[PDB]
RNA sequence: UCGUCGGUUCAGCGACGAUAAGCCGAGAAGUGCCAAUAAAACUGUUAAGUGGUUUGGUAACGCUCGGUAAGGUAGCCAAAAGGCUGAAACUCCGUGCACAAAGACCGCACGGACGCUUCACAUGUGGAGUGUGAACCUCUCAAGACCCACAAU
DNA sequence: CAGGTTTTTG
DNA sequence: ATTGTGGGTCTTGAGAGCAAAAACCTG
């Protein structure tokens, strides 16, 4: 139940600054994913002899061990990311003891996650759709001096205008979406996961 | 020193039975894909490791000081050596060499994202280095293969006194490399034991080394599956493809027809989730596949083999890397790459150079008055040169351009 | 019409099997059923309340390893063990070396004949190669594209 | 001792 | 049929196809 739109211009901002914030999100986003996947490694005790204490799980610890150095991601995207990682690690923990699968990686264009909190959509007079996406964190809003919500234009029509406007609706719920970038295509997409009855 | 391979047929092993000798290679092969993925296990941990010691203290750590050894390779064999214990500890170290030179060759590739962790498949290769295998011809004209599969612990677990011997079915163009293998001709290289699932056969693959102006032009033809054509000669030739289009009629019906049914309901195809649903077009694929590699083979052979019937010590062809965008040739959706693949070796067998040129306006441009036209070809099968007025197969005339020498930069100061 | 064997891939030929696009068996990450709400993020002075959905145990619809039809084979002696003989696969003949059920045997070597296809020389002669014909570096891993299931249309 | 045969490591 | 999502395969490429010293078994 996935639906992408791909997104002309962000409505706040220009085209060179946007992306330059989505490929460094897109940065933090796979060191995470690394970093979650070495940490999950090392909290199932798959460590080697000459290679932490206090915390629940080792999403938790991933975390904590992450926030330092990914202070660009929203705090909800970093968890969403390390939950993604952890997760592929708890799924495929047997076969990397047994040494069936190696270990898990994870793509450069890697897909930049927001979790259900950080999406939203509305509709212009215009006829532009506008959606409103939280991306980066207070350190990183004085940094780069932007706004919370990013606005973007996204072309919708066809499924996609009904699907949207059945999220509009209130019929579809937004749940936690992806933004993902196409090189053959070379376009910015949104992909929104909706849930209903 | 060129490496080739070639497959003889394990028929029977000797001193033991077939349960004995399918239960060991099973396992063995358990071993090698656990070999593999642990071994590159661990090349990642290092270097995930490798970087956080850089970040911590500002250089490389140094894995003799660490691992205890100086490369990742010591550390894996150390670390596999426990589990891995049935396996020959020759095969077991060529294994992990493997793992780990795939892993270090390609590690900026996997540290930018560009490149996935290598992961190994259950029915691998077991490996057998080059002195684990020794082949005897028997007086009555048998070959024995005697391999070191085992190791000391494996040889007294499953009480194997010696080297595991087994009948090989040596005829034809195999007798022949093995025969000179025997004489010292061709030495032996690190070499593998496979199992063809199709016909439930194990194979030993012994790969073996040894000691190995005019210019043709090759065109993949529009109306003629391949062409080539010479310079300094007017010489033709050609390889249609009748077999090609009938096969293809076939397979295309067989595929259309498989995937029709597949969506009917079926009981005991249906029951397993997968391996059943896909046997069938797995089978049907898997001949489309090596029919095209046998096709590429007889094509490559004919090329050659009327390189050194014209005496051409040149071969030049196609760059397809910008074709695939036009992809409108005689063969649909072939196998272009194996086919040259299969032409640059066997030309270096020959002995000659092979170079690929950029297909810019070849078929456009006459080979003639040298002349490129976007309009100049008028039909889909005949080459009409205004200039000229040249009248030729349009194949013809392509190859004629890729066979002449700097035809690409020709054509690119043509163009400017 | 599709496969099996006849060394390997694609065709042919011989002999066979097809309900195999067929049927069936056990283990197990997804999926479902129980408890069970862990990280993490917010609003909110805090409190508090939300979204979020974790940890073990089950089953087996889907999943993982598998099985399942397919060429043909000569008998005696000896208490038995063992011995002798020497059958059957893609031309035939002779010799020699092998071999008693068998996933494992039907083979190999030499000589001759016959057939084929390549060259050379004046249809014929000589030389060469081979026994159905053509070929006979593969393995592994990744990338980009393709296949199956799902939502909107 | 002698010579392969594994084993371990660069 | 067309966009995607969740699970599997073609065609392109690349790399390879170890070596040396020593202990153990054997002779
Ligand atoms: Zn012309």
């Amino acid at each position: 139940k996935v639906y992408r739109y791909e997104i002309v211009k962000p409505l706040d901002l220009d085209w060179k600054e946007f992306g330059t914030i989505l490929r460094q999100l897109q940065q933090e986003t796979r060191f995470a994913l690394n970093k979650a996947t070495q940490l999950a490694w090392e909290w199932m005790g798959f460590s080697s002899d000459y290679k932490i204490l206090g915390y629940t799980n080792v999403h938790g610890y991933a975390y904590h061990t992450i926030k330092t150095k990914a202070y660009r991601l929203n705090s909800g995207n970093l968890s969403q990311t390390i939950k993604r990682a952890t997760d592929r690690f708890k799924a495929y923990q047997k076969e990397i003891l047994r040494g069936d699968m190696s270990i898990p990686s994870y793509k450069r264009d890697i897909p930049l996650d927001l979790i259900k909190e950080n999406i939203s959509v509305n509709r212009m007079n215009h006829g532009d759709y506008i959606a409103s996406l939280s991306l980066l964190s207070n350190p990183a809003k004085q940094e780069m001096n932007v706004k919370r919500k990013i606005s973007v234009i996204i072309i919708v029509r066809g499924a996609g205008k009904t699907i949207m406007d059945r999220i509009l609706s209130g019929e579809y719920q937004v749940s936690a979406s992806q933004i993902i970038h196409d090189d053959r295509k070379n376009k910015w997409y949104l992909n929104i996961s909706y849930d209903f009855e | 020193p060129m490496i080739k391979v070639y497959r003889y047929e394990i028929v029977k092993p000797l001193d033991l039975d077939w349960k004995e000798f399918g239960t060991i290679l099973r396992q063995l092969q358990q071993e090698t894909r656990f070999a593999l993925n642990k071994a590159t296990q661990l090349a990642w941990e290092w270097m995930g490791f490798s970087s956080d010691y850089k970040d911590n203290h500002g250089e490389y750590p140094k894995s003799k000081d660490i691992l205890g050894y100086t490369n990742v390779h010591g550390y894996a064999y150390h670390t596999i050596k426990t589990k891995a214990y049935r396996l020959n500890s020759g095969n077991l170290s060529q294994t992990i060499k493997r793992a780990t030179d795939r892993f270090k060759a390609y590690q900026k590739e996997i540290l930018r994202g560009d490149m996935s962790i290598p992961s190994y498949k259950r029915d691998i290769p077991l490996d057998l280095i080059k002195e684990n295998i020794s082949v005897n011809r028997m007086n009555h004209g048998d070959y024995i293969a005697s391999l070191s599969l085992l190791s000391n612990p494996a040889k007294q677990e499953m009480n194997v006194k010696r080297k595991i011997s087994v009948i090989i079915i040596v005829r034809g163009a195999g007798k022949t490399i093995m025969d000179r293998i025997l004489s010292g001709e061709y030495q032996v290289s690190a070499s593998q034991i496979i199992h063809d699932d199709r016909k439930n056969k194990w194979y030993l693959n012994i790969s073996y080394d040894f000691e190995p102006n005019k210019i043709m032009g090759i065109a993949l033809g529009v109306a003629v599956a391949v062409y080539m054509a010479f310079q300094h000669t007017p010489a033709r030739y050609k390889l249609e493809g009748g077999e090609i289009e009938n096969f293809r009629r076939q397979v295309e019906s067989r595929r259309i027809s498989m995937l029709r049914q597949g969506k009917y309901a079926g009981g005991a195809r249906g029951g397993h989730g997968r391996d059943k649903r896909i046997k069938p077009i797995e089978q049907l694929r898997d001949k489309i596949a090596n029919f095209r590699d046998t096709t590429n083979h007889r094509y490559s052979r004919y090329i050659v083999d009327m390189a050194i019937k014209e005496g051409c010590g040149t071969i030049q062809m196609e760059d397809l890397t910008n074709i695939r965008d036009i992809g409108s040739r005689f063969l649909q959706n072939w196998t272009y790459y194996d086919l040259q693949q299969k032409i640059i070796y066997k030309a270096e067998e020959a002995g000659i150079k092979v170079i690929k040129i950029d297909p810019q306006y070849t078929s456009q441009r006459c080979s003639e008055c040298g002349n490129i036209d976007s309009g100049n070809r008028i039909g889909q099968a005949i080459f009409k040169c205004r200039a000229c007025g040249y009248e030729a197969n349009a194949d013809y005339n392509a190859a004629r351009n890729i066979a002449i020498p700097n035809i690409d930069k020709i054509i690119a100061e043509s163009i400017k």
